[PDB]
C-alpha cells in the first residue's frame, strides 16, 4: 500500500484558546551508544607471506606499506581506548552510594551495582552484557579499561549524579537530598518545586514503573540492542572477509605459497608469488581503509556519547530532544559491552484540558501581563497559572506587572486583578 | 607538549608526506627506482614493463596517501566545525551546556591563534569552600508550606536560612523571597519554622 | 579554463593547469677525460684464449672505451646484452668492465 | 591432515562416522587419533606480537617487554591478559596509569619500571543524607586551555611529476 | 624501539618493535593402528603348490 | 647522472672518495664534476604551475 506518515490530527486552534496540562508522566527512555570498536592489529609480513622467506625478501620492493598499516590499526586502537577514556574517564574521585538507599521514594537497585558480584555491575547492566555477543597474523589487543573498571566508573557517575546532582560535574560533589534535587530539576523545566514535592509519592511510582519496563523491555526482545549489535558484526565481518582472501588465487596459481614454490622453478614462481603479494596487499589496504572509516563513524558517535554523558548526566539539557524526547530531567549511564546506555528520564505533560485565554488583563486601564504564567478562564473566572501545569493561582498584583493602558494590545480582556 | 594535539596534526601530515616521497625509492619488483636509468639503458620496448612496474606501484601509493588525506581532512573538518561552534556559543555568548566551555560554571572564553589552530582561554566559575547544613524541602508556617522562591532552606543546627544555590549568603525567611502552596500535611520533609512578614512591623 | 570547465561559462574564481617544465637551456656533459683511447682489442681479437674449465678475467679501466665500433662489426654475432640495449650502451659510463 | 599446532586433549567427541572436525569459519578444530580412537583438539601455539615499554632515553635505558597473550612459560616474569612482562616487577599499589599496557595494568618508572592496575580515582563515599546539604562560601575562578585544530597544511602533489616527472 | 622508529632518542610510551612466533619442534604422523595384513605370506611358503 | 636542474655551487664538504651525494628519496641532490674536483648542488628547476 501507500504508506501513511501517521494520524491526521488538527489541533483545535484558536487565537484565545489554549490547553494546559493538568498531570504528568514521568518516563524513562532508553538511548544506544556505540564508543569503541574491538582493538585489532595485523601483522602485514606474516598475513601477506606466512612465514616463507622469499615473500619477506619481497613486500619491501614494495616500500614502507606494512608500516603505514600498522601504524593506522594502531592509531585507531589507540583512538578506541581515547574514546573509553572521554566517555567513562569524566569524573574525579570516584564515589560511593550510602549503604543506607533513602532516596525520598526512588528505587535505583536495577541500576545501582549489586553486591552479588557480577563484575561488579547491575541488573541492568548484566542483562546488556547477556543480550548483545587467533590466527594468519591478526590479533585482537584487549581494551585498557576492563569491563569491571567501565562499570565502576559508570557507579561512580551514577552515585554523583543521585546523592550530589550537577555539582560534582563542576567542583567538589555538594551532597543534596534526592527530591530536593529533582525539584530544582523542574525548576529547571519550568514547573515549580510545588509539583513535585505535593506528587512525591506519585513521582517515585512513576520513575519506578519506567525502570521496570525498562527492565522488562531489555530482557524480552533481542533487537533491542541493534546498534552494538551491528558493530560487532560489522567488525567481525570485516575480519572475516580479510582471512578469506587468504584463500585466493588472485591470478596465481594457488592461494597457498608452499604450492606455488614447490610446482614451479622460483625465477618464473615469481610472477605467481607477487600476484599473491598484490591480491593480499588490496585486501589489507581495503580492510584498512574500511577500518579508518568505520573508526571515525565511532568516534563521532563516542563524542556524541561524551557530550550526552557532560550535559545529560551531569546537568540537565535545555536542548530539546537531546536527552530525551520531553522535558529532561536527569539521565543515568550504564556499561555495555562495545557502548554506553543512557537511561533518559523525562517529563511529558499528558491530560490536556483547553481554557480560552488573555494576552493582558486590563485592570484600571492599566493592561496588566502575567509576571510568569499564561491568563487563562474557567470560562467565568481568571487565573494566572503556570504554562506546564494547571494552577490557577487568582490573579494579583504580585505575578503581574503592569505596562500602560488598554489601547495597543490586541487581545486585551477586560477583568480585576486582586490587591494583597 | 602543551599543544602536542596540534603537533600530532602537523607530525600527522609530516610523515605521510615523507612515507610519500620515501615510496619514489621502491623497486616495486622494477629494475631500479629512476626513470632516467632504465630509459637510459633497456630499450623503449622493454623499458615500457618496467616503467608500468614503477607506474602501479607509485599510483597505489599516491591514491592512499589521498585517501588518508581525505580521512585526516574530514576528521580536522568536524574539529574546526566543533572550534566554530565553541567560538560562537564558548566566546561570543555564555554557554549553559555543561563541561563544553572547560570545567565548572563557564563564565567566558577568550581565542588564541595558533599556527594550525586556535586555543579557548575558559574562564569558569568552580565554588570551593564547602559547608554542610541541615535542610528543608519547605518550611511550615500557619500551615502553609511555604517554599523557597529561588535558594535552599539551609539551618545552622539551630536557625534557618533561605540561600543562594551555590554562594552561602543566608538571608532571613521573608514573604517576599518565599512562596505558599497548599498545607503541611502533603510535604514529606516539611520543617516548621516562622516565616517574617515585612508589612506588618513596617506600619 | 573553459576547455578544463567543460563549459563556455566560466564564473568567478581560480583554476588550475599541468606540468610547469621550464625547458633547460642546452644540454651539458661533464665524462672524465682521460685522454686514453682504451685499447678494447686487447680482449676480443688477440693471442689464443683460456679454456672454459678454467677461464680468466681480464680488466680495461681508465679509458675511454666505444662498443658502438664493436656492435657495427658484422663478425660479432650472438648478442643478447642482458639488462641493457647495445644502442644505449654509447652513453653509459662504467667503472667495473670484468672481461 | 597438514599444519602446526598444539594438540592438546579435548573433552568434546566426534560421532563415529566422523573423523576429522573443523570450527567455525572453516578451520580445523579437533582430529580424531587414528591409531587409538580418541579425539584430540588443536590449539596453534602462539604467535603473538613483542613490544618495548620505555620511560624515555632522557629518564633511562632500562626496558620491559611485554608478549602479547603468551604464557610467561613459553619464553622476573609476570603473567597479565594483556600478555608476559619481562623486566617490570608487579606492585599492590595502585597509582594513575602512565604507560598504557592493558586489560588494566599500567606500567611506569620508579630505579626499575614498576607494573600495577591503574587506579581510577579516590574513592569519595559523600556524607549523602536526607537533611544535609553542602553550599560552597567561596570560588576559584579558574582559567583553562582547550588547543583545537582547525586547518592542515594545504599540499597538493602533481600526478605526472611524481609518476615520471 | 630506536632503530624501529628511526630515532636515536626515545619518549616515554609503548612500541611494538617486531612480532614473536614459536617454532615447532619435531614432527608427528598418526595412521590406523596396524594394518589390515594381508595373508601374502601363505602364498611364499604354500604346502600344496 | 641524466637529469634537469639549475648547478649551483655547493657548500658541503665531500669525503675525497664520495663521488654525488643524495638526500631522502634517493633524489641525486649534490655531484662532484669529474674534472676541476668541485661540489655541485643540483636543485629542481621551477616546477610550480600557473
Ligand atoms: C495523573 O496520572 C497518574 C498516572 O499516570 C494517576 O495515578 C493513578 O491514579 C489512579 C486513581 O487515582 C490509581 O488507581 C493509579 O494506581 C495511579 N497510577 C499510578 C502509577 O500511581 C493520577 O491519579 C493522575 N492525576 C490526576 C489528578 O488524575
Ligand atoms: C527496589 O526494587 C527492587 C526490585 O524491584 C526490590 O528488590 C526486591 O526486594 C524484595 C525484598 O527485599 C523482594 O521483592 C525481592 O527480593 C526483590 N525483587 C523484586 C522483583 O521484588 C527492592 O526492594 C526495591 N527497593 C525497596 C527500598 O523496596
Ligand atoms: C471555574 O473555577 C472557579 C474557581 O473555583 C469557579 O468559581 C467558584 O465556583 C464554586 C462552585 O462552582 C464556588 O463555590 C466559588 O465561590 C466560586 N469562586 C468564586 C465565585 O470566586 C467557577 O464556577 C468555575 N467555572 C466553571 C466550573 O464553569
Ligand atoms: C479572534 O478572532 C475572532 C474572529 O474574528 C474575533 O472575534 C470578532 O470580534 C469582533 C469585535 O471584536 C466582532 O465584530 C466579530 O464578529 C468577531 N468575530 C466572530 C467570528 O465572532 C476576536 O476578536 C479575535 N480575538 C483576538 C484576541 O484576536
Ligand atoms: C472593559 O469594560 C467596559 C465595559 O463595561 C469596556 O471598556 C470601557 O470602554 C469605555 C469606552 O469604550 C470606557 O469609557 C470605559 O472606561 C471602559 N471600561 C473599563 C476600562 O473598565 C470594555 O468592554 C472592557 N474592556 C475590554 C474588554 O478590554
Ligand atoms: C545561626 O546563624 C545565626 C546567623 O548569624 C547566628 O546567630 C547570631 O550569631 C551571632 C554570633 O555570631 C550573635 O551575636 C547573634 O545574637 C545571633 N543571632 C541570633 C541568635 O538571633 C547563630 O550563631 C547560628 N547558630 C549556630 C551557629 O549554632
Ligand atoms: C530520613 O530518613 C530516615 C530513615 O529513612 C529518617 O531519619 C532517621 O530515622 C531513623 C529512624 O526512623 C532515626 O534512627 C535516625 O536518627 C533518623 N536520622 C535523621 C538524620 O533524621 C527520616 O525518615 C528521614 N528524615 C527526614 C528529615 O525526612
Ligand atoms: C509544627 O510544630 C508543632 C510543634 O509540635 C508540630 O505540629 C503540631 O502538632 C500538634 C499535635 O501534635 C498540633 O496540635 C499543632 O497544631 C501542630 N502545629 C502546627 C500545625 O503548626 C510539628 O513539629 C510541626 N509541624 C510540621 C513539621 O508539619
Ligand atoms: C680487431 O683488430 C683490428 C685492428 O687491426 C680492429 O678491427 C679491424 O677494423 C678494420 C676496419 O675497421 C677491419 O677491416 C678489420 O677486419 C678489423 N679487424 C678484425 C675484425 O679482426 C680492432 O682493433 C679489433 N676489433 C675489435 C676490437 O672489435
Ligand atoms: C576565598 O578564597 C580566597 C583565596 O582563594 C580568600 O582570599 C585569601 O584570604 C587570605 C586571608 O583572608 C589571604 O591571606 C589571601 O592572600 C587571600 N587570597 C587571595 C587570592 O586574595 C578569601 O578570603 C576566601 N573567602 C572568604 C570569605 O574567606
Ligand atoms: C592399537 O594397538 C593397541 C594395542 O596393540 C590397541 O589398544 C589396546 O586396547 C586394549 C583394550 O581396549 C587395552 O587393554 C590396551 O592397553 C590398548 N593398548 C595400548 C597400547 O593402549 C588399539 O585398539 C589399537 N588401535 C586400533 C586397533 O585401531
Ligand atoms: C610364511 O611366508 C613368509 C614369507 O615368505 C615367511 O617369512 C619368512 O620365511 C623365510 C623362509 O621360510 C624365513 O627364512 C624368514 O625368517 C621368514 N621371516 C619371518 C619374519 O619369519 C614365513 O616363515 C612363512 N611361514 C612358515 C614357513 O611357517
Ligand atoms: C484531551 C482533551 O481534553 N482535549 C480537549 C477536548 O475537550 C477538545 O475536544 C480537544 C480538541 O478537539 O482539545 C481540548
Ligand atoms: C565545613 C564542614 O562542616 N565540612 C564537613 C566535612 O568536614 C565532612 O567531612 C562532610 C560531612 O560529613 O562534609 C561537611
Ligand atoms: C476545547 O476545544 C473544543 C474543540 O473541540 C471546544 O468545543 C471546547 O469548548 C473547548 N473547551 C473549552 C473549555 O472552551
Ligand atoms: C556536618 O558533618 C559533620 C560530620 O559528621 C557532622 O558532625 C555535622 O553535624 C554536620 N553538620 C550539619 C549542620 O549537618
Ligand atoms: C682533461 O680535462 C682537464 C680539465 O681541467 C684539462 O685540464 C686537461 O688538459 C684535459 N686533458 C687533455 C686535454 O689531454
Ligand atoms: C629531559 O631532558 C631535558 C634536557 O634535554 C632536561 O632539562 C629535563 O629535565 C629532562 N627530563 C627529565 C629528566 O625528566
Ligand atoms: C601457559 O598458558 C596459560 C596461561 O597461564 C596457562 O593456563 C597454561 O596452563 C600454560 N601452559 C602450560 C603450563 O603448558
Ligand atoms: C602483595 O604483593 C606480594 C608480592 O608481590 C604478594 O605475594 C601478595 O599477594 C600481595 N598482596 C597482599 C595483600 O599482600
Amino acid at each position: 500500500y501507500t504508506m501513511s506518515l501517521g494520524a491526521e490530527n488538527s489541533v483545535a486552534y484558536s487565537n484565545n484558546s489554549i490547553a494546559i496540562p493538568t498531570n504528568f508522566t514521568i518516563s524513562v527512555t532508553t538511548e544506544i551508544l556505540p564508543v569503541s570498536m574491538t582493538k585489532t592489529s595485523v601483522d602485514c609480513t606474516m598475513y601477506i607471506c606466512g612465514d616463507s622467506t622469499e615473500c619477506s625478501n619481497l613486500l619491501l620492493q614494495y616500500g614502507s606499506f606494512c608500516t603505514q598499516l600498522n601504524r593506522a590499526l594502531t592509531g585507531i586502537a589507540v583512538e578506541q581506548d581515547k574514546n573509553t577514556q572521554e566517555v567513562f574517564a569524566q569524573v574525579k574521585q570516584i564515589y560511593k552510594t550510602p549503604p543506607i538507599k533513602d532516596f525520598g521514594g526512588f528505587n535505583f537497585s536495577q541500576i545501582l551495582p549489586d553486591p552479588s558480584k557480577p563484575s561488579k555491575r547491575s541488573f541492568i547492566e548484566d542483562l546488556l552484557f547477556n543480550k548483545v555477543t587467533k590466527f594468519n597474523g591478526l590479533t585482537v589487543l584487549p581494551p585498557l579499561l576492563t569491563d569491571e573498571m567501565i562499570a565502576q566508573y559508570t557507579s561512580a557517575l551514577l552515585a554523583g549524579t543521585i546523592t550530589s546532582g550537577w555539582t560534582f560535574g563542576a567542583g567538589a560533589a555538594l551532597q543534596i537530598p534526592f527530591a530536593m534535587q529533582m525539584a530544582y530539576r523542574f525548576n529547571g523545566i519550568g514547573v515549580t518545586q510545588n509539583v513535585l514535592y505535593e506528587n512525591q509519592k506519585l513521582i517515585a511510582n512513576q520513575f519506578n514503573s519506567a525502570i521496570g519496563k525498562i527492565q522488562d523491555s531489555l530482557s524480552s526482545t533481542a533487537s533491542a540492542l541493534g546498534k552494538l549489535q551491528d558493530v560487532v558484526n560489522q567488525n567481525a565481518q570485516a575480519l572475516n572477509t580479510l582471512v578469506k582472501q587468504l584463500s585466493s588465487n588472485f591470478g596465481a596459481i594457488s592461494s597457498v605459497l608452499n604450492d606455488i614454490l614447490s610446482r614451479l622453478d622460483p625465477p618464473e614462481a615469481e610472477v605467481q608469488i607477487d600476484r599473491l603479494i598484490t591480491g593480499r596487499l588490496q585486501s589489507l589496504q581495503t580492510y584498512v581503509t574500511q577500518q579508518l572509516i568505520r573508526a571515525a563513524e565511532i568516534r563521532a558517535s563516542a563524542n556524541l556519547a561524551a557530550t550526552k554523558m557532560s550535559e545529560c548526566v551531569l546537568g540537565q539539557s535545555k536542548r530539546v530532544d537531546f536527552c530525551g524526547k520531553g522535558y529532561h530531567l536527569m539521565s543515568f549511564p550504564q556499561s555495555a559491552p562495545h557502548g554506553v546506555v543512557f537511561l533518559h528520564v523525562t517529563y511529558v505533560p499528558a491530560q490536556e484540558k483547553n481554557f480560552t485565554t488573555a494576552p493582558a488583563i486590563c485592570h484600571d486601564g492599566k493592561a496588566h501581563f502575567p509576571r510568569e504564567g499564561v491568563f487563562v478562564s474557567n470560562g467565568t473566572h481568571w487565573f494566572v497559572t503556570q504554562r506546564n501545569f494547571y494552577e490557577p493561582q487568582i490573579i494579583t498584583t504580585d505575578n503581574t506587572f503592569v505596562s500602560g493602558n488598554c489601547d495597543v494590545v490586541i487581545g486585551i480582556v477586560n477583568n480585576t486583578v486582586y490587591d494583597p | 607538549s602543551a599543544l602536542g594535539k596540534l603537533q600530532d596534526v602537523v607530525n600527522q601530515n609530516a610523515q605521510a608526506l615523507n612515507t610519500l616521497v620515501k615510496q619514489l625509492s621502491s623497486n616495486f619488483g622494477a629494475i631500479s627506482s629512476v626513470l632516467n636509468d632504465i630509459l637510459s639503458r633497456l630499450d623503449p620496448p622493454e623499458a615500457e614493463v618496467q616503467i608500468d612496474r614503477l607506474i602501479t606501484g607509485r599510483l597505489q601509493s599516491l591514491q592512499t596517501y589521498v585517501t588518508q588525506q581525505l580521512i585526516r581532512a574530514a576528521e580536522i573538518r568536524a574539529s574546526a566545525n566543533l572550534a566554530a561552534t565553541k567560538m560562537s556559543e564558548c566566546v561570543l555568548g555564555q554557554s549553559k551546556r555543561v563541561d563544553f566551555c572547560g570545567k565548572g560554571y563557564h563564565l567566558m572564553s577568550f581565542p588564541q591563534s595558533a599556527p594550525h589552530g586556535v586555543v579557548f582561554l575558559h574562564v569558569t566559575y568552580v565554588p570551593a569552600q564547602e559547608k554542610n547544613f541541615t535542610t528543608a524541602p519547605a518550611i511550615c508556617h500557619d500551615g502553609k508550606a511555604h517554599f523557597p522562591r529561588e535558594g535552599v532552606f539551609v539551618s545552622n543546627g539551630t536557625h534557618w536560612f533561605v540561600t543562594q544555590r551555590n554562594f552561602y549568603e543566608p538571608q532571613i525567611i521573608t514573604t517576599d523571597n518565599t512562596f505558599v502552596s497548599g498545607n503541611c500535611d502533603v510535604v514529606i520533609g516539611i520543617v516548621n519554622n516562622t516565616v517574617y512578614d515585612p508589612l506588618q512591623p513596617e506600619l | 579554463t573553459k576547455c578544463t570547465l567543460k563549459s563556455f561559462t566560466v564564473e568567478k574564481g581560480i583554476y588550475q593547469t599541468s606540468n610547469f617544465r621550464v625547458q633547460p637551456t642546452e644540454s651539458i656533459v661533464r665524462f672524465p677525460n682521460i685522454t686514453n683511447l682504451c685499447p678494447f682489442g686487447e680482449v676480443f681479437n688477440a693471442t689464443r684464449f683460456a679454456s672454459v674449465y678454467a677461464w680468466n678475467r681480464k680488466r680495461i679501466s681508465n679509458c675511454v672505451a666505444d662498443y658502438s665500433v664493436l656492435y657495427n662489426s658484422a663478425s660479432f654475432s650472438t648478442f643478447k646484452c642482458y639488462g641493457v640495449s647495445p644502442t644505449k650502451l654509447n652513453d653509459l659510463c662504467f667503472t667495473n668492465v670484468y672481461a | 591432515l597438514t599444519g602446526t599446532g598444539v594438540l592438546t586433549e579435548s573433552n568434546k567427541k566426534f560421532l563415529p562416522f566422523q573423523q576429522f572436525g573443523r570450527d567455525i569459519a572453516d578451520t580445523t578444530d579437533a582430529v580424531r587419533d587414528p591409531q587409538t580412537l580418541e579425539i584430540l583438539d588443536i590449539t596453534p601455539c602462539s604467535f603473538g606480537g613483542v613490544s618495548v615499554i620505555t620511560p624515555g632515553t632522557n629518564t633511562s635505558n632500562q626496558v620491559a617487554v611485554l608478549y602479547q597473550d603468551v604464557n610467561c612459560t613459553e619464553v622476573n616474569v609476570f603473567q597479565t591478559r594483556a600478555g608476559c612482562l619481562i623486566g617490570a616487577e608487579h606492585v599492590n599499589n595502585s597509582y594513575e596509569c602512565d604507560i598504557p599496557i592493558g586489560a588494566g595494568i599500567c606500567a611506569s618508572y620508579q630505579q626499575s619500571i614498576i607494573a600495577y592496575t591503574m587506579s581510577l580515582g579516590a574513592e569519595n563515599s559523600v556524607a549523602y543524607s536526607n537533611n544535609s546539604i553542602a553550599i560552597p562560601t567561596n570560588f576559584t575562578i579558574s582559567v583553562t586551555t582547550e588547543i583545537l585544530p582547525v586547518s592542515m597544511t594545504k599540499t597538493s602533489v602533481d600526478c605526472t611529476m611524481y609518476i615520471c616527472g
